[PDB]
């Protein structure tokens, strides 16, 4: 459902700054601030 | 008495956006047209005008300021929606004021990454117009309660931008300067340089 995929979405933010990819993290924090605002 | 516009420009360190710092000017003279003409990458006014400000008085002036990404800055202006204009530092559909920005690479961005400016992710519900949420809560995005502890489905709130100088220009930081021009039933302190 949204909850998994939410959550997967998360972890490869946080996985892409944690491994020197901080524009494609900030990009990912995009698709999260879109994605949350959909009912 | 000059108005310490300076102060709130040149600072050395800038506010997060989420908890954007908010200075108010009063009581002095300022020059406008010394601001209209740093090199500034936004400068769009809304209920006034740059060269009409040099022959006004107002109560009081506030100055907002916090740094963005330069994607982000087209969002601080009325009617906007998005992560900023939600969640962060919103302004109201009928704003009296000038919304100023400039890109800070050069001070803002560090090899390896600038983790000091941070923004809000996540959030119930959007903004009133100038309100500030400085709350570190965990967000309950799932159906269970996440007493405190981030987890599956449970997300502090704040990321940092993590600035780096060879980001594109687009995702560089830019410091923003938010002019609101106050009228109350009250004496007109704050005087444009030409005032009569």
């Amino acid at each position: 459902d949204k909850l998994w995929i939410l959550q997967k979405i998360y972890e490869i933010m946080v996985r892409l700054d944690e491994e020197g990819h901080g524009e494609a993290s900030l990009m990912v924090s995009d698709l999260i601030y879109e994605f949350m605002k959909r009912d | 008495n000059l108005c310490p516009f300076d102060e709130v420009f040149n600072a050395t360190r800038f506010a997060s956006v989420y908890a954007w710092n908010r200075k108010r000017i009063s009581n002095c003279v300022a020059d406008y047209s010394v601001l209209y003409n740093a090199p500034f990458s936004a400068f769009k006014c809304y209920g006034v005008s740059p060269t009409k400000l040099n022959d006004l008085c107002f109560t009081n002036v506030y100055a907002d300021s916090f740094v963005i990404r330069g994607n982000e800055v087209s969002q601080i202006a009325p009617g906007q929606t998005g992560n900023i204009a939600d969640y962060n530092y919103k302004l109201p559909d009928d704003f009296t004021g000038c919304v100023i920005a400039w890109n800070s690479n050069k001070l803002d961005s560090k090899v390896g990454g600038n983790y000091n400016y941070l923004y809000r992710l996540f959030r119930k519900s959007n903004l009133k117009p100038f309100e500030r949420d400085i709350s570190t809560e965990i967000y309950q995005a799932g159906n269970k309660p996440c007493n405190g502890v981030a987890g599956f489905n449970c997300y502090f709130p704040l990321r940092s931008y993590g600035f780096r100088p060879t980001y594109g220009v687009g995702h560089q930081p830019y410091r923003v300067v938010v002019l609101s021009f106050e009228l109350l039933h009250a004496p007109a302190t704050v005087c444009g340089s030409n005032s009569e």
